[PDB]
RNA sequence: UAGGAUAGGGGCCUACCAUGGUGGUGACGGGUGACGGAGAAUUAGGGUUCGAUUCCGGAGAGGGAGCCUGAGAAACGGCUACCACAUCCAAGGAAGGCAGCAGGCGCGCAAAUUACCCAAUCCUGACACGGGGAGGUAGUGACAAUAAAUAACAAUACCGGGCGCAUUAGUGUCUGGUAAUUGGAAUGAGUACAAUCUAAAUCCCUUAACGAGGAUCCAUUGGAGGGCAAGUCUGGUGCCAGCAGCCGCGGUAAUUCCAGCUCCAAUAGCGUAUAUUUAAGUUGUUGCAGUUAAAAAGCUCGUAGUUGGACCUUGGGCCGG
């Protein structure tokens, strides 16, 4: 039966003691500054940080002139620079280790919208995020955690068909106008 | 064996009242961000 | 088992086929044939997965019982054909011919000829040596065998034939300093010059090769395969020419290709 | 102390192995008892209620903990079982079926029950905690 | 107001057909029929009979307004005919079908004679 | 050694001769809830446990044994015999083998459909063409994995902290909550013309008119003494019933039982149970311990094992970056 063949692993691994008030402070923190719907959200940001993270320090044992040093650090830093996470002259492969659940959090759909405007609320981007409302560049988006790069940023914006700014309105405004004339 | 329930029939009954739903979810967080270190 | 296993699984089907892991459970399973059917490449997956002359198996099936398809210039109905280095496919139809020769990745491509540098193949020797009434003859490894073969050629060496007079044109004698094209391992595909041999009492007799740019490696006798007497080739060499590159220059040249567009 | 030869991997692999015995859970995983115990390799087992007993408890509690000796359809055992919450023993009567699980602490008694090492979380296929719970009744 | 595109387009005259990946953008349209699409296609090729078409796969991409698919153009319809698998055909309605019961379709009438 | 037999080597077998082969580096035997492997879980490193399973190799068709056809079978969707089991019988006889798909009995903690199709992947035939319970599709599916709804924004309001002065005010700014508050927005869950999908249907992705007032389109699972985050709340019970993984609660002011309100944790999941990995430097090669806590043999000799003192020119260099 093929189709079993079809790989799938998981996406985040939870705390090992449960109950701390300083780490569940934390994660209240980040979940109310970024909006999550809960905090499976918060723990698979530190999943793909800690992988990333491994595969940068399992580098820096190495030395360099190694080719797979070179290569990978190289294609590391690309792929960071290529979602906005770390910046300009600092494509060091040090600065990769130093980077944080923040700078994850700050990638989001959720927030890019929300500090591009166009919200006028976190936990309001998700939902404008949810209903159908916002393209990238010309499919409409509808997952909180796209994780825009930096040469997609410069065209998030509205639908051509979502009532805001793009074509006809919403039912409850037909519905309106329906029982006004 | 006599005595098995014997609690569990003396408690009177008491019964809830409509309690209106705390909104799950996002919402509820919100609510835990706002109320716990926004108050 | 109690007999020959006649179907291949999907995952079974060697590296360099390239076919994907979720398109079904089996693999074409290339018949009994004159290439080894672990160095091989079946005309299913010449038509349907390369070229795209056809998007099925049955589709397939109408291009080869057309007659439209050539092997070595012969026409063939087979489907799991074993074909391998240096066949010639031609497809009178579209009167255009392709050579089935190897890429540095160790992958078949199909390099496109002329008619000139159609009219013959090019194949090694596996060994010469007497048979009926004491006539010489040779094996290829190709399948192929010539009688009366020329009293010059050896073993290993490789020879040149016409597809109309069917015996050999000329040969080329194994040796150092000309050029190779290795055909299996993790070096195949890289051409270049020998530059030693060196031969052990009762195992493989291994050669050294450069690539015309400066990199040298080794593999042993069983993967070589002689193109050209001196550094010139006889066949039509790829795109890239038999230079395996690294990983890293994959990623200056695709940088260079973005960057001038 | 050690042997750290060069040589002696044999030592220190016998060595090892030879003491890797007085381990208790290695011997206890290792000598195959586990498939003389009534679950034999078991994590639950179905039986059938011969009579609700009630057994005392320990001497820092007082109380009748009410358990029920059941006998298990796989292999002919007998065994005791709590019972566990207020008033639910009720639900229990003689000769029904009932599932016999783990009452915790990995196959050792557990709280001041003396001798009891099961709990019932099933009784003529029905869950004990919904009857508890009202939730579905047999 | 809607556009048609192709691309992926290879013409054998091995099996006497042009074949292409369609790639349809249809802005505010729900989707598109095949059969409204053959018109089109017919008219931007000139193929001289609307009939040679055989257009399949389409899928309308997440979030509407494009969608995708494969496409056939035969030169004869003989060839049409000749290459083509047979339910293609039966969608287009040049041939019809049959429904079975395989009870003795062979293993009773495996016995007698 | 001589020969037989085999496709072929061979004690594979025979005749004769020799008495050898293995074993503390564990033979032989015994256990395995043991098919082997690629690999799976956990993993700071080292490791520990697992591996029926879809890829490869082997083995087996109820248990054994023996064979024909054939290139290939000691074949069971072939036969012959015996043992176990069982079917039809007109009472003579005859036919058997689901560890194939589906299903039924039973066993058990524990496992779906007596569906559709050859359209895809490949095989097979005298063969473009038939067949394929291989295989694929639809149905049950909280095995496991993924994304992800259950509301958002506003001003009124009793309010509640700066900030306009801070004095002495008062209200005012992010809107914090009780607001079935008040209000127009948005939408998919669901329904539904269609289209597309499909071998044919179907799921999906698209979308005409439906489809929201917070009671509803309603989120639960476990707790609130510690370990462990969260009640010195209120009634009942009185070392009873019961909780409690451990410590302990309960003998009339019970934060632990049983309940109501409140809160906490995770949240479409969460507990329980067993096996197992980490914790465990409590299996310690990396890396334990042996005066007194568990633990130096009474003492010496000792064979195999383990371990073994120093010494023998690349000693000074030109050379090219
Ligand atoms: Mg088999
Ligand atoms: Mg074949
Ligand atoms: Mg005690
Ligand atoms: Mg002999
Ligand atoms: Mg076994
Ligand atoms: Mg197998
Ligand atoms: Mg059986
Ligand atoms: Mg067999
Ligand atoms: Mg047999
Ligand atoms: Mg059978
Ligand atoms: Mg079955
Ligand atoms: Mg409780
Ligand atoms: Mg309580
Ligand atoms: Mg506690
Ligand atoms: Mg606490
Ligand atoms: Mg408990
Ligand atoms: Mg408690
Ligand atoms: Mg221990
Ligand atoms: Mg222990
Ligand atoms: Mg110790
Ligand atoms: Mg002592
Ligand atoms: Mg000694």
């Amino acid at each position: 039966h093929v189709n079993f063949y079809r790989n799938y692993g998981k996406t985040f691994k939870k705390p090992r003691r449960p109950y701390e008030k300083e780490r569940l402070d934390a994660e209240l923190k980040l979940v109310g500054e970024y909006g999550l719907r809960c905090k499976r959200e918060l723990w698979r940001v530190q999943y793909a940080l800690s992988r990333i993270r491994n595969a940068a320090r399992h580098l820096l044992t190495l030395d360099e002139k190694n080719p797979r040093r070179i290569f990978e650090g190289a294609a590391l830093l690309r792929r960071m620079n290529r979602y906005g996470l770390l910046a300009e002259g600092q494509d060091k492969l040090d600065y990769v280790l130093a980077l944080t659940a923040e700078n994850f959090l700050a990638r989001r759909l959720q927030t890019l919208v929300f500090k591009a405007g166009m919200a006028k609320s976190i936990h309001h981007a998700r939902v404008l995020i949810r209903q159908r409302h916002i393209r990238v560049g010309r499919q409409i988006v509808n997952v909180p955690s796209f994780m825009v790069r930096v040469e997609s940023e410069k065209h998030i914006d509205f639908s051509l068909t979502s009532p805001f700014g793009g074509g006809p309105a919403g039912r409850v405004k037909r519905k309106n106008q329906k029982k006004a004339s | 064996l006599a005595r098995a329930g014997k609690v569990r029939g003396q408690t009177p009954k008491v019964a809830k009242q409509d309690k209106k739903k705390q909104p799950r979810g996002r919402a509820h967080k919100r609510i835990q961000y706002n109320r716990r270190f926004v108050t | 088992a109690r007999g020959l296993k006649k179907h291949l699984k999907r995952l079974n089907a060697p590296s360099h086929w390239m076919l994907d892991k979720l398109g079904g459970a089996f693999a074409p399973k290339p018949s009994s044939g004159p290439h080894k059917a672990r160095e091989c490449l079946p005309l299913i997956l010449i038509l349907r997965n390369r070229l795209k002359y056809a998007l099925t198996y049955r589709e397939v099936q109408s291009i080869l019982m057309q007659r439209h398809i050539m092997v070595d210039g012969k026409v063939r109905t087979d489907k799991t054909y074993p074909a391998g280095f240096m066949d010639i496919i031609s497809i009178p139809k579209t009167g255009e011919n392709y050579r089935l020769l190897y890429d540095t990745k160790g992958r078949f491509r199909l390099h496109s000829v002329r008619d000139e540098d159609a009219k013959f193949k090019l194949c090694k020797v596996r060994s010469v040596q007497f048979g009926q009434k004491g006539i010489p003859y040779l094996n290829t490894y190709d399948g192929r065998t010539i009688r009366y073969p020329d009293p010059l050629i050896k073993a290993n060496d490789t020879i040149k034939l016409d597809l109309e007079t069917n015996k050999i044109v000329d040969f080329i004698k194994f040796d150092v300093g000309n050029v190779v094209m290795v055909t299996g391992g993790r070096n195949t595909g890289r051409v270049g010059v020998i530059k030693n041999r060196e031969k052990h009492k009762g195992t493989f007799e291994t050669i050294h090769v450069e690539d015309a740019q400066g990199h040298q490696f080794a593999t042993r006798l069983g993967n070589v395969f002689t193109i050209g007497k001196g550094t010139k080739p006889w066949v039509s060499l790829p795109k890239g020419k038999g230079i395996k590159l690294t990983i890293i220059e994959e990623q200056r040249k695709r940088d260079a290709a973005a960057q001038a567009a | 102390g050690k042997t750290r030869g060069m040589g002696a991997g044999r030592k220190l692999k016998t060595h090892r192995r030879n003491q890797r015995w007085a381990d208790k859970a290695y011997k206890k995983s290792h000598l195959g008892n586990e498939w003389k115990k009534p679950f034999a390799g078991s994590s639950h087992a179905k039986g059938i209620v011969l009579e609700k007993i009630g057994i005392e408890a320990k001497q820092p509690n007082s109380a009748i903990r009410k358990c029920a000796r059941v006998q298990l359809v796989k292999n002919g055992k007998k065994i005791a079982a709590f019972v566990p919450n207020d008033g639910c023993l009720n639900f229990i009567e003689e000769n029904d079926e009932v599932l016999i699980a783990g009452f915790g602490r990995k196959g050792h008694a557990v709280g001041d029950i003396p001798g009891v090492r099961f709990k019932v979380v099933k009784v003529s296929g029905v869950s004990l905690l919904a009857l508890f719970k009202e939730k579905k009744e047999k | 107001a809607v556009t048609l595109r192709t691309r992926k387009f290879m013409t054998n005259r091995l099996l006497s057909r042009k074949q292409f990946v369609l790639e349809v953008i249809h802005p505010g349209r729900a989707n598109v029929s095949k059969a409204d699409l053959k018109e089109r296609l017919a008219k931007i090729y000139e193929v001289k009979d609307s009939n040679c078409i055989f257009v399949f796969k389409f899928r309308t991409h997440f979030g509407g307004g494009k969608s995708t698919g494969f496409g056939l153009i035969y030169d004869n319809l003989e060839a049409a005919k000749k290459f083509e698998p047979k339910y293609r055909l039966i969608r287009n309605g040049l041939a019809t079908k049959v429904e079975k019961s395989r009870k003795q379709i062979k293993e009773r009438k495996n016995r007698t004679k």
